[PDB]
């Protein structure tokens, strides 16, 4: 449905186990080298799907994108990527109210030479809702 | 010293250092507990991670004698004041000095598997 | 047929809700900081389908793109696009003499971060007419 | 101060904000009422938005002493002259004074979920 | 067939009703802000089909661009191409004797921003002649 | 004036804009009737709207005490010496003074629903 | 066969009408304003076939390119690419005996912004041979 | 003149084509026998028209006061010492004085149909 | 799956040969002239691949990518490849535990010339797992 | 097989017909005006083809670049490319054993306009060998 | 001469290829036997063309009075010390003399079918 | 020597070369035991391979009288103070002086097939 609402779930169920960790609701997040580990989910590149003629679908992609200090060996993000993110993200029971179809997409590194200052990771997901 | 022009810039870089200098001490690594003079810089860079994404912060850097630093290494950890730096890259050696491009945060786990 | 009714049959109607935002009509627009939550609607992209032999067809796409404050949290731009424009957008008695079918297409988020100054996203419309 | 080159450069800075320097108070946050000197620069620029939006605004600044803008943090509200303003990001402490981004509107709400 | 008649065909067809706007005639075309309205005709990207085993056949695209000041409102533009250059171009006798198909296809406008000079926006039309 | 250096800087700009000026009359507008002095600078660019087109011109400004234009909108007609010209954006207040960028047409149409 | 004799002979079929102006044969071409027709003809962008099992077959790109001063008119270029060199590249008794095809490719007009020293027109053609 | 300074720079400009001025005639055009002087400039530019095509050429102008150019248009030619020239784009009016772009050939075919 | 594993397994396995050579774990990978011979493993482009319908199987890329001076003849880095690299990952028999199948992919070589510092080599693999 | 092996029997039947021409083996070549028609041969972008179940299969692309000072004649470099190479190309004796297959595939010619010091023309071939 | 700074600037270039030139003859063209002075440059430059490819080379060019090589031509050959040159382009005429870029090979073959 | 400036500059070159050299030693090469004097730099350079990897390192150079280098060729080994360092480039003769550029590892085998 709205936006808003898928994210409060997901930022509530991601919460719950400890991480220690700044989460960023939202596209706009801004930070220094206090808060790194910070956590952003954000929803980009809505479309109109047409798939059923019975009421409207849309598919968007949801995006869980964690920072880490630039220099960070790679095998700690990938545990941060799997072991942290992953078993919590298949199964929330707030999802299943909102969200039709929930896909998994696979996850990337990003580093960043021109300054380095930050090296992300985010693991993409493809939704099928009904607004 | 080569030539006089040799022995001259390094007294005018002892006086640079001398009269612009704040006190380091290494904490640990070869030097455990050496104190080094230098001239520190800190400015300012911000960089983009993506539509709205702005992480600022700043490069710090360090400028010592070259001979104090023979035996300083990579990952060495040293402290200015009060907070604490890590030695990123030592610039190769120019007349009689060299920089020490440094960190804020703690040292990064290595990766070579010696 | 011809765009000058369209747009102002679009905004004619997405006026009488109140919004308290200014709204342009055409590409060109022009503002500052002071009058920011500025709605400007668009035709961009005519072409000629050549659908049906019995007389003319053309397609072109309908914009509408709200400006907001860099800086401004995701969540409000969703609201925007959410709760004001999609239901006023979806029926307007205006647009049925003139538009043989109207579809819906994704809308978009953007930032500036070249100088942070907007912040802006667009729904985008497919509007097929006769001229 | 560690050298004669801060000290002196920190008269000097004080000197530039006495001569070129205007007043400014804190409304809202951890300083709720001081009162700071800072020198106010307000240069101007245009970004383009697509083929017919042109977005016209300033990126103000102000020039101030590192010392008494310690408590000081991102969010918080002042007021120079008639106008009010809010804290964007303040820069790292060069020599003995720093800047304070500013921006023109009301401030934006926070997304951190703490 | 030889472009030249074809360009001074379609000029002289578009010059009878009354406009007030420099015509240019060929892709060279220099004016400044007085002569502003300067409508421009030419051809471009010639190409040869090889449709018809009994003679030769080339395809070409035939251009009709006006230039306006910037930050002159859509609307005027849209009247343009609506009301003057299309309705004309529908039906015009001294064509039909050299081209053999003649098919619309749609206009489309652009700004100048690195200065904000002019704002042109050009009709495109599909030919299909002997050569 | 909030310091010196303010009150300096306003006598240099009124002696620059009274030893190089040239008198300018605002035409329709709220100040309908004003007389008003400033510096004029026109310079020149071209642009290319295709591989054969070229667009010759030029982007005039006016330099003006922002005192006086105060009341001065967007889309006004002024004129100097014969030609007629139009504000198109009003530069924000640089020490005691502002830019009027002009442009030599009639006004364009509004496109705003208010 | 060998490129040189096919240029060879294109270029003396070209030269017997009367053209007044320079030829240069191959791809370095240094000229003036002195010079400045020049009508260079070159070969480009070879390439193995294989249509046939009985011997080798190429396919390559036969260009021809003439050079006008900048702000010529778009006419006069028009006039001197169809009505000189169309007619005598259609039929040359020497090429027959090398060329197995000979195919016509559409010309194009690019002229010179940077500098304004130069526009230029190349017909393209593409040839099928035996090497 | 308006100021000081437009009197001191129509001076200083007179002073400046007087020293360093080249007599040209205009043959063609409105003024059809006027007889000017200015300051010639022949810098060199080379363009390439693909892999080896490299055209070379030069792109002559003038400096001329704008008064005696008024009646000058845009495609008339003119002399200076032995070869011909004519003109491409005379520039805005800067101060006193303007330029004449040109060019060494024959003038183009004009495309207007009025 | 644990990417950590199978980046230890492949290394492990590799040591094993004399090489006389640096080996780095992951992405960051900083080293002077001194230590030369390097050689870096790390996993890249992970996605899902949703081939069978019993349990999860995901699709990334494995890449050994060695280090060498510029101006090193090219001769030397086709050793590294076609002697050293490519016999030992044939066959790993602690591999087959993890990976269900695993594809060779082209190696390539590439050179620094805006300061010409290092000239690399990497051999790729695609790697089919479960997650 | 071992890509030095194909290289050193290209290079030893391309040398034994007289050209007074430095060959250089492998990538890395530098070189100045004295010593300048000068011919380079390496293998790039190898690959895994899979194509017979039986053993492994490759495809490599083999290249000869002669460079050539700037500003010589075109029909001088036909010549270097098909007299010279072409023939002494096509039946290598020593080369059979190794390789299974090999196609040709067109030449092409690129000239230096940033600084005008070098002109190289380079025959491409595809290689189809087992490792 | 037109004006005084010809005049000037001819004595004062004449000057500048007296004390610091060399001396080149001429050897086949027009001018056979001719000998010139000039001042001699021979800067680097380095391009490469792909992987690796590095061609190492210089453009040298030579200064010389644009009244003495009126004759000159393209792919004229010239001799300074010891070894070989021939003309690339001759830059135009600027104040009183002009450039002669020069290539080190032989002459390469003409395209031209004149 | 040609002109005055020639000499001149040699006698400069040779100052700054006493002035501010260092004693380098050819070891294998044609000029197998000579000893020279030259001018040493060694700025740095750091180029990424990738999204991480950095390589750190730095390009030295030497400044050389170009008569006692006549017979030198590329990939020659010569020593200065401890280090060992070859030929990579010898840059064209520039006045009276050339640059050597060095490498700092073991010379790389040949490709040529001579």
């Amino acid at each position: 449905m709205k936006h808003t609402e898928l994210r409060a779930a997901v930022l509530d169920a991601l919460e719950k186990h400890d991480t220690g960790a700044t989460f960023f609701d939202g596209r706009p997040a801004v930070f220094d080298e206090a808060d790194f580990p910070a956590v952003a989910v954000y929803l980009t590149g809505a479309e109109y799907t047409g798939e059923e003629l019975d009421s409207d679908t849309w598919q968007a992609e949801l995006h869980i994108e964690v920072f880490l200090p630039a220099q960070v060996p790679d095998s700690e993000l990938d545990a941060w990527m799997e072991s942290r993110i992953y078993p919590v993200m298949s199964d929330i029971p707030a999802l299943s109210d909102l969200i039709t179809s929930m896909v998994a997409s696979g996850y990337d590194y990003r580093r960043d030479d021109d300054a380095g200052l930050w090296s992300s990771a985010d693991l993409t997901y493809v939704i099928t809702y009904e607004m | 010293f080569d030539n006089l022009f040799d022995a001259a810039i390094a007294r005018a870089d002892e006086t640079i250092r001398g009269y612009m200098g704040t006190s380091a001490t290494i904490t640990s690594g070869e030097q455990s507990g050496a104190v080094i003079r230098g001239v520190f810089d800190d400015p300012e860079n911000i960089s983009y991670a993506g539509q709205g994404v702005r992480v600022e912060g700043s490069s710090p850097s360090l400028f010592v004698r070259t001979d104090e630093v023979r035996q300083l290494r990579r990952g060495d950890t040293l402290t200015i004041g009060e907070e604490n730096f890590w030695v990123d890259r030592v610039s190769p050696d120019d007349g009689g000095s060299c920089h020490l491009w440094l960190g804020r945060g703690v040292p990064p786990a290595v990766n070579r598997r010696r």
